[PDB]
C-alpha cells in the first residue's frame, strides 16, 4: 500500500546465506508481509568475477527451489548479476553472454533482472567503450537499454533494476544526469542515501534523487549489514532515522541483511513494521514486540539491557549513550564526595549485566547462537568491571593496599587482552573507563614504594 | 568502515 516492493536483498559481502537459511527467511518474510527478494551475494562467484559462466545443474535446481518457495510465499524472487568488473559495454558478443547466463532464470519464471554497477572503476576499462562512449553513464544506459529490448523480444512484462556505479552521496552529479535522461524509465535504479549506510534517509534528499533520475529511486538500505569493517558489530538495532513519508519519493526500499540471518530478524522485523505503516512507527515499540514474538517475553529487559551495548551502526554512530553517561556520572561522584553513590551505581550496574548475560546465555536457539561472540566478550567485560569495583572500594577505605594494587596487576593484564577482542561489544566504553582506573590508582603504587615525597607528575621520579 | 567503502 505504501511501498510496492518490501524487500530483502542478499547483496552482502561475506559468508552467502544457506540454502535452508534462504528458505526459512522466505517464510519470515511472508508473515511480515515483505515481498520482494534480491539474489546477489558478493562473494559467489557466478554473480561477479565468472558473471559470464553459466551455473552448473547442481545449483540450477537449488535456483528452482528458491524460486518456488519464493512463489509459494508471495515473494518475487529477482536474480540479479554483477559484470561491471570486466564488461565490455559496446560488444555485442558480451550482451549475448549476460543473456545466456540469466535464460534458465527465464525459463523458470524469473522476470525480475537485477543488473549492477557498484564497486567497480569510475571510468572505462575498455578501448573499445572509449571509442563508442563519453563516459560510463552513456556505455551503462546504452548496454541496459540494449538488455531490456531483447528480453521484452524473450518474455512478457521483463523488469530490470540497476545499480549505479555512483550510489549513494551526491543526487545531482552528471553522471546521475545521464542516467535519468538515458535509461528508460520503467527500468529501477537502486540508491543507498547520502552514506553507503546511511545515518537517516530524508523526504527531502530522495525529492532531489528523484528529479536526477527522472523517475522514484529504489532504496538499497545498508542496514543491518555489517560486512567489512562493520564485522565486529552487531546490527540488531531497530531500523530508523527513514522519514515517514519516503514512500512518496520512492518505489521501494529493499533492506541488506547481515550475513547472521537469524540475527537480522530482529531488525528486519522493525523494517517490516516501519514499511506497512511508516507514520505509525516507534521503533522501541516496534523492536519490543520484535523481541517478544522471535525471542520470547522472558528475555525482553535482557535483552533491552543487552541492546544499550551494541547500538554502535550507521543508524547510531555515537559510542554507547547509557555506558557513557553512567561512567561520567560515577567518575563525578568520586571526585564529588560522593562515594558511596558511585560505588552503589557501579555495583547495581554489574549485577543487571551479569543477570542479563546469565539470562540470554540459558536460551539455546539459534539466534543465541550466532549472537555468542558478544555475549561472551560482553561477560568479559562485565568480570573487568568487577574488579574494578573492587580496586575502588579498596582504594576509598584506605590493610587493603594489597587488594588495590592487585586489582590494578590484574586490570593492567585484561585491557591488554582486549586489544585482541572481535567484536565492538560496550564500544571503547568500558574499556575506556578501566583504563582511567589504571590512571586514577597510580599513587597507591608510589604509596606503597614510599617514593610519594620526591615523585612528580606524571608519577615517576627524574632528574 | 563498509566493505564498499
Ligand atoms: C557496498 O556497501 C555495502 C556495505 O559494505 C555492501 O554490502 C554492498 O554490497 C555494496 N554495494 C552497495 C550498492 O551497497
Amino acid at each position: 500500500e505504501y511501498f510496492r516492493y518490501r524487500g530483502i536483498i542478499e547483496g552482502f559481502y561475506g559468508k552467502p546465506w544457506e540454502h535452508q537459511e534462504r528458505l526459512d527467511m522466505f517464510e519470515f518474510m511472508q508473515a511480515n508481509n515483505l515481498n520482494a527478494y534480491i539474489y546477489a551475494p558478493k562473494q559467489d562467484l557466478y554473480h561477479r568475477e565468472l558473471w559470464r559462466e553459466p551455473y552448473k545443474e547442481e545449483q540450477l535446481q537449488l535456483f528452482k527451489e528458491l524460486i518456488e518457495k519464493a512463489g509459494s510465499c508471495g515473494i518475487n524472487f529477482t536474480f540479479a548479476i554483477s559484470p561491471g568488473l570486466s564488461l565490455v559495454y559496446s560488444s555485442e558478443e558480451e550482451l549475448e553472454t549476460l543473456i545466456r547466463k540469466i535464460t534458465p532464470f527465464l525459463e523458470m519464471g524469473v522476470h525480475s533482472i537485477g543488473i549492477f554497477f557498484d564497486n567497480v572503476p569510475f571510468d572505462l576499462i575498455h578501448e573499445e567503450d572509449r571509442n563508442s562512449y563519453s563516459n560510463l553513464a552513456e556505455a551503462q544506459a546504452d548496454f541496459l537499454t540494449r538488455v531490456l529490448q531483447r528480453l521484452e523480444s524473450t518474455i512478457s512484462t521483463p523488469q530490470i533494476i540497476m545499480c549505479p556505479t555512483f550510489y549513494c552521496n551526491d543526487p545531482n552529479l552528471e553522471y546521475l544526469r545521464i542516467l535519468g535522461q538515458r535509461l528508460p524509465k520503467n527500468i529501477d535504479v537502486f540508491w543507498t542515501g547520502p552514506n553507503v549506510c546511511s545515518h537517516e534517509i530524508t523526504t527531502s534528499h530522495m525529492q532531489e534523487v528523484q528529479k536526477s533520475l527522472q523517475r522514484p529511486a529504489t532504496l538499497w538500505d545498508n542496514y543491518p549489514v555489517n560486512d567489512g569493517g562493520m564485522m565486529p558489530e552487531l546490527h540488531i538495532g531497530p531500523y530508523d532515522h527513514r522519514d515517514p513519508e519516503l514512500h512518496t519519493h520512492v518505489v521501494g526500499i529493499y533492506a541488506n541483511p547481515m550475513a547472521l540471518p537469524e540475527a537480522s530478524k530482529l531488525p528486519l522485523y522493525t523494517f517490516a513494521q516501519y514499511l506497512n505503516s511508516p507514520s505509525q512507527y516507534n521503533p522501541q515499540d516496534s523492536w519490543r514486540q520484535a523481541v517478544s514474538t522471535l525471542l520470547g517475553e522472558d528475555n525482553l529487559s535482557a535483552m533491552e539491557k543487552f541492546y544499550q551495548s551494541n547500538t554502535i551502526s550507521c543508524l547510531e554512530p555515537e559510542e554507547p549513550a547509557y555506558l557513557t553517561n553512567l561512567f561520567k556520572k560515577v567518575q563525578e561522584d568520586f571526585a564529588s564526595f560522593r562515594f558511596e553513590q558511585g560505588l552503589r551505581t557501579l555495583r547495581e550496574e554489574i549485577i543487571s549485566m551479569q543477570t542479563t548475560y546469565s539470562r540470554l546465555s540459558t536460551q539455546d536457539s539459534k539466534f543465541f547462537w550466532e549472537i555468542r561472540p558478544w555475549l561472551e566478550e560482553y561477560k568479559l567485560w562485565t568480570d573487568y568491571l568487577d574488579q574494578a569495583m573492587i580496586t575502588f572500594s579498596n582504594l576509598f577505605t584506605g590493610e587493603s593496599l594489597q587488594k588495590a594494587l592487585q586489582g590494578r596487576t590484574y586490570l593492567r593484564e585484561v585491557l591488554k587482552d582486549a586489544v585482541d577482542f572481535r567484536t565492538r561489544v560496550c564500544g571503547d566504553v568500558v574499556r575506556n573507563f578501566l583504563q582511567q582506573v589504571l590512571r586514577s590508582t597510580v599513587s597507591i603504587e608510589l604509596q606503597a614504594e614510599g617514593k610519594e615525597w620526591t615523585a612528580l607528575p606524571p608519577g615517576i621520579v627524574r632528574d | 568502515v563498509p566493505y564498499s567503502s
